[PDB]
């Protein structure tokens, strides 16, 4: 309501450069993919072509679901608060 | 084939253990354990060698003293899964038949529940593996409550149930009492039992049927697999039990089954390998023959031919005569189907007697045709099946000797069936009788030469039935005017269209071999025929009468003759008639009459290309009245069938016309022609929408003697009336047939130079290009939707009929200009987004591309365009998929021609509706972009021209909105990076000039969000473009809208987030501070003193 | 119900066939049908009740029945004369003090009404051993010439070599399949 | 008293309507034995149009079970609600199409179907005031859709006037593995686009995501998507069997929901998503239960209503609720002004309250819609399915059985009008 009833915690990760430590944002909910991708280029200096996100709920470890469709919100996903975007390129 | 599955199979029952523990594991091993097993219930013998290994897997866990209550249960769902599969009576051989498995497996039947649906497997396969092992040699008391008691009580307890394990109690029982020792001890308990339980049950109570059904099936069984000196005795009274049960009279087809088939067991017990009660049998079969269930008249033929085949001559004969009997034209088709049946049952064993067939062949003939229409659709297709079943038995019944006199009522009514039936069963039916007749008598005319042709998969295409099989099958004397006939007296009287026409075109494949007999005999039946008061007959009495005079005429023309050759001066004086005593009898009227609409038609054209006598005649101006009116009352006619009509009618006015309305060669009657054009023009500006396409059809369906020296008139006629005129804006059929009937002439005038009122040439050619142009802009919306891409598609397919008309003809008339417009938009419509649309333009330029007889001259970037568009990756590409003509599309934007239209074409896919669609276009533009991001001249150019289309195309909601998507999606990507360098970039100033005015005092919610989203995007620009994105954003934040504002706030928050540079360090994080504890949804009052501080910190205005 | 469905369900029961072999204890009855399929025959144990198996010979899928020879077991072949196509009967030559019994059984079975329609086959076994009355002498003894009803075929065999076992199996396989087309 | 004749086709088609027969018993004070045993009057007021009055005051299923194997006949029988159904409407053989479309609609299916026709006159006979058929079978084989398709041209030459309701299931590569699943699923759209008056659609990708990412499933099963379609198809048939102020029985319903003769295949939903397990949850309120039923992960389809034109819309509410309430909330909803505002929720959008509402939960609704946006999943086919007609692989299989070339050619022209009409009426806007 507050616009701070929205966002969603998360911490991101770098599989592939493990010397990088964590760090948590919040993003809105109703952010698009193509958004967080957008965002996550102009930070890494990685182009928008050469990315793939993922999330992971601590509820079940070891599972890693694909976000293709970059038109969808990360609500549509079922995103819950706390959840971990891992990114590979 | 083999089991391929073998090694996968025996892993997933090794692996079983392992699996039991949990619920989901378990369903999905049972999942795929199901799917495995189910690909071989079509050929299951695949698994006989490998059924003896794999039980052996699934019993020893069963017999396990440390196997838990799960683990027994998959192996017993698993051995129910494989016996359902197989088959428990090749299945149970295998089972363990020793006398020491009868305790470990009558006991370990007594530790299942009968109420418990979960695992009720388990209770149903154990009795089967109980009545295998009773099948040992040995005796129950040297092994010794008894064995044979809990038997019998089990049997009992099972036989009550409405669940599978009453089918394997009844096995049990049947295979139990049918023994030795046990027969002699436990029968006459049982069989008192279940006469109690008969005369206890009833049909109403769910229990009692149930009940009755268990008893029934297992005194059948009992039956069955009993002896014959020991179950008469109480077969009399069984059957005086049975008698008063009154199944015949009960509501349920399961009892009924069950009470013919213990009747008819009881019937083959009471006779020899005749005394009384085989009368009441017989007559109860005979009763029972007329059922309206399928499976109970098959059982009742079969346990009367099963009776007939142990019964003396006399009682044979009195069946014969009783089931023949059951054939009169009071009874039912299930009366027919039932005695049918038990005829083919009889001939089967060959019981039937020769002087029989003298009435049986007669039934025949009456069977393997039975049609009678029952109101919707027609019965007659189980008969036909019956009959089939009858001819095929018939080869090993009777003897060739005493079949010789019916070989041409049996071969002919054979051939008949299997090519012209509606049906594919019964044709396929028929052909496996005429195949093994020919096999075993081998009497029939051409037998291998009907079974070479007519094969097993030939047959199945009905199309192919009609023409190819029907002609080849008939080019012999034997099948040239039966066919005819029974088409003529049948299939011609059907009550589907589709059937009518199938057999007229057979009819007129046949006439080809037989023009006698389809002109003396076959002509005069269907001239009179005409005049029925049915209206399908007449409808295939006016078809059979138009293709005989169409082949005849076809005939004549081999030997140079005419139609009449063949027509005396009868046939032509009552074909004369037909369009004159329906006119008389107002058939033409009605629903009905657009029947006699879609008739007289066909027999306008047909007439019309044999050059019929009628030149100068009442009923040319009858046949002429009677289109007219059928074109212009087109509004009054079904949307289904309203394009066919037109199009008959079209071509019959065309054929008329270019037959009949020719005084000279090369000429036409002025007055005629004066009268015709006039009305035809005329009704062009009928408010009816209908009767203004059928005009313009008809006109454009004129061929070219007839628009000499008025061409002119016509075509200025059909460039009017083609036009979005104020009263008719939502006419897009009109246009779309206009300009259909404006290319038919054009492409049948041709070119011809100095005759400007007769053919095309270069002062009119300007006028036809320029209405052409015109009328390809068209946008129109309503709401029915985007009707108006009916005519574009329309307009392309004229742009080709005439480009490659003057190519091969006069070239130099197209002018350069002219062909650059056309192929800009032939471009701009192959951008569209729709499929088809987009497939058809993609052609069209492909064919105008690559058209070499001569090339078509002026072709912008023709060796590009033929790079870009192999000869190969042609018929392989395909346009419909989107993913298979954005990347092959998107690349004309190269070519500084073909910058601007496909641009604009391709804004509309890019910023559409559909989510598949949007993704590939902007998947192409990202691919296309990719190659063109380093030299600054491209994306200048770029943003020059995409700058130009959305400041031409403002205010246009069809192309504004796209376009701000389209925008805000480049933007996301970042495709202006370079740009962002300087400070008040030109394509960042001009841009943001055009997005204010384009969203300003806007009350859409949709083209609102665009523009915040581009405003909110354009802040990476530095410089006074970011100043004033942000006021424009803080002045729109005060929105009537609460979603207006909460979605801008939330795409304030996002480009903030990402961009870092526009607030600084101990500025941005106040922002955010004051973004977060803010409602921007709630009333307004209190959200202005947020935006003002939000402005004040950001350095935004105060407005 | 048509020929779809009645033509495919005929074609399926005329490739099966079932036959029993009967006979007394002693004759080599266990040994032939193992020599059949092809299986070691150095030890075979009195079958105490019975066995089935399956074999495939020139695409006719067969179903030998073994039951044992006893006594106490003959009171009991009832059970297995259902759907019987073949009777194999196997009569031990090197036996003369036993033969006439071995006659006896063979005149109840062809009066059953439910072994009727099918064919009988004699093997004279143990034809390699010396006193084994050869199959001219064994074909009076039994008395073939009286049977009439059903059609039979002498033919001495050996279950160690195992010769004259696949000769007379074509003659049997033939005999039931010119009759499978039309019984009457 | 209109009354419904159901049948069922293929095993996926007989399993969901076992379940929604079982669920509705549970619902409508039914027992297994087929006796009443109720606590309300709101239950026997529609139930003659689902079941029979017999002897002893019994309520019988009016269900016709065909199929082609008798595995999956054999295990609904002796399932829990399994002796309540008649034995003698049980029609199934021992082969099956196989797969195989050709075989299930030719083959064997006209083998079986002149028997299945008898009992679905007999069944026909006893209903008073007939309404119609509604089939359910899936998209994915020979014998399930074959058969379904067959009796529904059976169905239109000898009940033509008579409603024809299809609740098929379109298949899924994440479910299945065979090849020419898309020819299955190309084919019947064919049967199902001229022979229907409704079609809902029900995607079997859809439901997976929905198992795999909502309810956050290990391994999702036959009987986890068979739960949901369950749950769907009671939520759908809610005012056919219950009264209230929407009283669009089958004919009504697709008088007031088919706009179109040839474009009507909806989109249901359902709010609260229950999982196969347990069913004890908060009790949602009217707004979040409105806001939550229009997103597109509540969808049984993967399609996006947002991405299209919406045509018809109905809203059925069951639980503690009110109709002023959702009438007071649907005109806030449809307000820019008010902060209450959404999207993709059009003024054309009824609304309906259920007195009795669904087991395990005290406050439900289900959206049903008809959308362009369904467009995007015949798409989906296409590309499936003329990938493979231009080599012609396993055409041979229909081919040599009775199919030919045409059929496949009008079936391929057919679905392309449908989509080009589907993609123009997306843009249709009038003022
Ligand atoms: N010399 C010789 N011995 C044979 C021949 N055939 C079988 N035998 C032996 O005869 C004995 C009995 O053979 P089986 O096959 O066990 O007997 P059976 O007739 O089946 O008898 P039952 O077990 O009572 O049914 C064994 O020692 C066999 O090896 C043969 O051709 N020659
Ligand atoms: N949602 C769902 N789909 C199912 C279920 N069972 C099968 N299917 C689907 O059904 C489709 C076709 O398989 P079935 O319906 O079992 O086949 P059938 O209709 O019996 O046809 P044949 O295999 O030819 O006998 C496949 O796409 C399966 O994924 C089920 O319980 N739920
Ligand atoms: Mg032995
Ligand atoms: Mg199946």
């Amino acid at each position: 309501l507050m616009l701070k009833n929205q966002l969603l915690t998360l911490k991101i990760k770098y599989p592939h450069q493990l010397d990088q430590k964590v760090l948590e944002k919040q993003l809105p909910g109703s952010m698009t993919i193509q958004k967080v991708k957008g965002l996550l280029s102009r930070l890494l200096k990685v182009p928008v072509s050469d990315l793939l996100l993922s999330y992971e709920s601590p509820k079940k470890p070891g599972r890693e679901i694909e976000l293709e469709n970059d038109l969808k919100s990360l609500q549509f996903y079922s995103v819950e608060n706390g959840d971990c975007l891992l990114v590979r390129w | 084939e083999a089991f391929g599955e073998s090694a996968e199979t025996r892993a997933l029952l090794g692996r079983l253990r392992e699996v039991h523990g949990g619920g989901a594991e378990r369903e999905v091993a049972l999942e795929r354990f199901r799917v495995i097993m189910d690909k071989y219930q079509e050929q299951p013998h695949l698994l006989d060698p490998h059924l003896e290994w794999m039980m052996n897997l699934l019993l020893d866990i069963v017999q396990d003293q440390t196997s838990p209550a799960s683990l027994v249960h998959l192996a017993f769902k698993f051995l129910y899964i494989i016996t359902k599969v197989r088959g428990y009576k090749t299945f149970l051989r295998l089972f363990p038949h020793e006398v020491a498995d009868v305790e470990p497996v009558l006991d370990l039947v007594t530790i299942q529940n009968p109420k418990d649906h979960e695992a009720w497997e388990t209770r149903y396969m154990l009795l089967l593996w109980l009545s295998v092992t009773c099948l040992i040699p040995f005796d129950f008391s040297r092994l010794d409550m008894s064995i044979m008691d809990r038997i019998l009580q089990i049997a009992e307890s099972y036989l009550i149930v409405s669940d599978k394990a009453r089918d394997a109690a009844a096995v049990l029982v049947s295979r139990f009492i049918t023994r030795p020792d046990v027969k002699q001890s436990k029968m006459a308990e049982f069989l008192d039992w279940s006469l109690c339980n008969l005369a206890r049950s009833s049909f109403q109570t769910m229990q009692g049927v149930i009940t009755m059904d268990g008893t029934l099936q297992a005194l059948a069984q009992i039956f069955k697999h009993g002896k014959r000196e020991d179950c008469l005795p109480y077969a009399a009274t069984v059957l005086r039990c049975l008698d008063g049960c009154r199944l015949p009279e009960s509501n349920q087809t399961l009892l009924r089954k069950l009470g013919v088939k213990l009747v008819q067991r009881l019937g083959l017990t009471f006779l020899k390998p005749v005394p009384e009660g085989v009368e009441r049998v017989i007559e109860q079969l005979l009763v029972g023959l007329k059922d309206k269930d399928t499976v109970v008249r098959w059982s009742a033929a079969k346990g009367i031919g099963r009776m007939a085949g142990r019964l003396p001559r006399a009682l044979a004969d009195d069946v014969v005569g009783s089931v023949l009997d059951c054939f009169s034209f009071q009874e039912t088709d299930k009366a027919w189907h039932g005695g049918c049946l038990a005829l083919a049952e009889l001939g089967r064993r060959g019981l039937l007697l020769p002087s029989r067939l003298v009435d049986v062949v007669a039934v025949i003939l009456k069977a393997l045709t039975y049609d009678e229409k029952r109101g919707a659709c027609s019965v007659g297709t189980n008969v036909r099946d019956a009959a089939c079943y009858v001819c095929w038995a018939f080869a090993r019944a009777y003897e060739p000797q005493e079949l010789k006199p019916f070989v041409t009522a049996i071969s002919s009514a054979l051939v008949i069936a299997a090519v012209f039936d509606r049906d594919i069963n019964c044709r396929r039916a028929a052909s496996a009788a005429f195949q093994e007749n020919v096999g075993r008598q081998g009497t029939f005319p051409h037998g291998i030469d009907i079974l070479t042709t007519a094969d097993y998969f030939a047959v199945g295409n009905r199309s192919n039935c009609f023409l190819v099989i029907s002609v080849f099958i008939a080019g012999f004397p034997e099948y040239t005017q039966p066919m005819i006939d029974h088409l003529v007296t049948m299939k011609i009287s059907h009550w589907d269209g589709v059937i009518r026409e199938l057999a007229a075109r057979a009819l007129h494949n046949l006439a080809q071999q037989a023009p006698e007999f389809s002109a003396t005999q076959v002509f005069p039946r269907l001239l009179s025929m005409t005049l029925s008061p049915d209206l399908h007959m007449r409808h295939g009495s006016i078809l059979a009468c138009a293709e005989v005079a169409y082949a005849l005429y076809k005939l004549a023309a081999q030997e140079n003759r005419p139609v009449t050759d063949h027509l005396d001066e009868q046939a032509v004086q009552g074909l004369k008639q037909i369009h004159q005593q329906l006119y008389d009898r107002q058939l033409y009227r009605g629903l009905g009459g657009q029947l006699m609409r879609q008739a007289v038609c066909v027999l306008i054209e047909k007439l019309s290309l044999s050059k019929m006598p009628f030149r100068g005649d009442t009923v040319i101006d009858g046949w002429q009245w009677l289109i007219n009116d059928t074109l212009r009352h087109l509004h009054l006619i079904s949307s289904h069938s309203r394009q066919q009509m037109k199009d008959a009618a079209v071509s019959a006015l065309a054929a008329l016309c270019s037959e009949y309305y020719m005084k000279e060669p090369g000429e036409a009657d002025p007055a005629i022609q004066e009268e015709l054009i006039t009305q035809y023009l005329a009704e062009l500006r009928n408010p009816e929408e209908m009767t203004r396409c059928g005009f313009s059809l008809a006109l454009g369906a004129l061929p070219g003697f007839l628009l000499k020296g008025r061409l002119q008139q016509v075509l200025t006629g059909l460039r009017a009336v083609t036009h979005t005129s104020p009263e008719d804006v939502s006419f897009a059929e009109s246009r779309r047939d206009g300009l259909k009937a404006i290319a038919r002439i054009c492409q049948t005038v041709g070119v011809k130079a100095g005759a400007p009122d007769e053919a095309v040439c270069g002062e009119n050619v300007s006028q036809i290009y320029c209405a052409l142009l015109g009328c390809m802009d068209d946008y129109t919306t309503d709401s029915r939707g985007d009707v108006g891409t009916w005519v574009r598609k329309a307009a392309m397919t004229s742009l080709m009929d005439l480009t490659l008309l003057l190519a091969r003809s006069q070239p130099e008339l197209i002018e350069a200009h002219t062909c650059e417009r056309i192929m800009c938009c032939v471009a701009q419509q192959a951008s569209e987004k729709i499929d088809r649309f987009r497939a058809h333009a993609a052609s069209v330029f492909l064919t105008l591309l690559h058209f070499d007889s001569p090339p078509i001259p002026h072709v912008p970037h023709r060796g590009e365009l033929e790079k870009l568009f192999p000869r190969s990756d042609v018929a392989s590409v395909n346009w419909s998929a989107p993913s298979q003509a954005f990347p092959r599309i998107t690349q004309l934007l190269g070519l500084p021609t073909y910058r601007y239209h496909v641009l604009l074409g391709l804004v509309v896919s890019l910023g559409g509706l559909t989510e598949s669609t949007i993704r590939h276009s902007t998947q192409s533009l990202f691919e296309y972009m990719k190659g063109i991001q380093s030299d600054p001249q491209a994306l200048g150019s770029f943003s020059g021209t995409l700058l130009q289309i959305f400041e031409d195309n403002l205010l246009n909601e069809r192309v504004s909105v796209p376009l701000l998507k389209t925008l805000d999606h480049v933007l996301t990507h970042g495709c202006f990076d370079i740009f962002t360098t300087e400070e008040d970039h030109p394509f960042a100033v001009k841009l943001l000039a055009l997005c204010k005015k384009e969203i300003k005092n806007s009350k859409d919610i949709q083209k609102l969000l665009s523009g915040i989203a581009v405003f909110c995007e354009m802040v990476q620009f530095p410089g006074d473009v970011r100043r004033q994105a942000l006021l424009q954003l803080c002045l729109l934040l005060c929105h009537r809208f609460p979603l207006i504002r909460k979605t801008t706030a939330s795409q304030v928050y996002e480009t903030l987030l990402t961009y870092s540079d526009v607030v600084g360090a101990d500025v941005l994080d106040e922002v955010v501070t004051v973004l977060s504890d803010t409602a921007w949804d709630a009333e307004l009052a209190v959200v202005r003193e947020q935006r003002n501080r939000l402005c004040d910190l950001l350095g935004v205005p105060r407005p | 119900m048509g020929l779809l469905t009645i033509l495919k369900k005929m074609k399926q029961k005329e490739r099966e066939l079932r036959l029993l072999m009967l006979g007394l204890d002693n004759a080599g009855k266990t040994t032939i049908l193992k020599k059949f399929n092809g299986e070691d025959i150095d030890t075979i144990s009195p079958t105490l009740g019975f066995n089935i198996k399956t074999l495939e010979h020139r695409g006719f899928k067969l179903n030998i029945w073994d039951v044992g020879g006893q006594k106490s077991l003959r009171s009991y072949w009832r059970n297995y004369f259902e759907s019987t196509d073949g009777l194999i009967w196997v009569v031990d030559s090197a036996d003369r003090q036993r033969m006439q019994d071995c006659q006896r059984e063979l005149q109840s079975l062809l009066v059953e009404e439910r072994l009727a329609g099918a064919t009988l086959l004699i093997f004279a076994n143990k034809q390699d051993l010396p006193g084994a009355l050869s199959s001219n002498a064994i074909r009076e003894v039994l008395e073939l010439d009286s049977i009439r009803s059903h059609h039979w075929c002498i033919q001495g065999c050996s279950a160690v070599t195992g010769e004259n076992l696949l000769p007379g199996i074509d003659w049997l396989l033939d005999d039931i399949s010119s009759r499978i087309f039309t019984a009457d | 008293m209109r009354e419904i004749v159901h049948i069922q086709a293929g095993q996926c088609g007989n399993q969901i309507g076992a379940k929604f027969w079982e669920v509705i018993s549970d619902e409508h004070g039914i027992d297994p034995t087929g006796t009443y045993h109720g606590d309300s009057d709101l239950q026997l007021d529609r139930i003659s149009v689902y079941y029979n009055e017999a002897t002893g005051g019994k309520y019988v299923p009016r269900a016709i079970l065909v199929d082609l194997e008798p595995g999956t006949m054999d295990s609904v029988r002796s399932g829990p609600f399994g002796q309540i159904f008649r034995p003698d409407n049980f029609v199934f053989g021992q082969s099956g199409a196989g797969n195989n479309w050709a075989k299930g609609h030719y083959t064997e299916g006209a083998e079986l179907v002149d028997s299945v026709l008898d009992v679905v006159r007999k069944e026909a006979e006893s209903c008073d005031c007939l309404q119609g058929f509604q089939l359910t079978h899936s998209l994915g084989g020979g014998t399930g859709s074959g058969m379904g398709t067959l009796l529904i041209s059976k169905i239109r030459e000898e009940y033509p006037d008579r409603i024809m309701n299809t609740f098929s299931v379109v298949p899924s590569p994440k479910v299945s593995d065979t090849v020419v699943e898309p020819y299955n699923a190309t084919l019947s759209v064919h049967q199902l686009v001229e022979n229907t008056d409704e079609t809902y659609c029900i995607d079997n990708e859809a439901l997976y995501d929905i198992c795999f990412r909502t309810l956050k499933l290990t391994t999702p099963t036959y009987g986890d998507l068979n739960h949901l379609v369950s749950a769907t198809m009671s939520g759908v048939t809610t005012c056919l069997r219950f009264p209230g102020q929407l009283n669009a029985d089958l004919r009504k319903l697709a008088v007031n929901m088919v706009p179109f003769p040839r474009l009507h295949f909806f989109m249901p939903g359902f709010a609260p998503l229950t999982s196969r397990g347990s069913q004890q949850y908060r009790a949602l309120t009217v707004p979040e239960l409105t806001q939550q039923v229009f997103d597109a992960k509540n969808m049984m389809a993967a399609c996006d209503p947002r991405h299209g034109r919406y045509l018809t819309v109905a809203a059925v509410f069951r639980g503690r609720m009110s109709m002023k309430e959702v009438d007071e909330q649907m005109l806030n909803v449809q307000n820019k002004n008010s902060s209450y505002f959404v999207e993709w929720i059009p003024n054309n959008v009824k609304t309906a309250v259920c007195d009795i509402p669904p087991r395990g939960l005290k406050m439900a609704v289900t959206f049903i819609g008809n959308s362009t946006a369904i467009q995007e999943l015949f798409k989906r086919i296409s590309e499936q399915f003329t990938a493979m007609f231009r080599r012609k692989a396993f055409l041979h299989w229909y081919t040599g059985e009775g199919m030919d070339e045409m059929e496949f050619t009008e079936a391929e022209s057919n679905m392309n009008d449908l989509v080009s009409e589907y993609q123009q009426y997306q843009d249709a806007t009038a003022e």
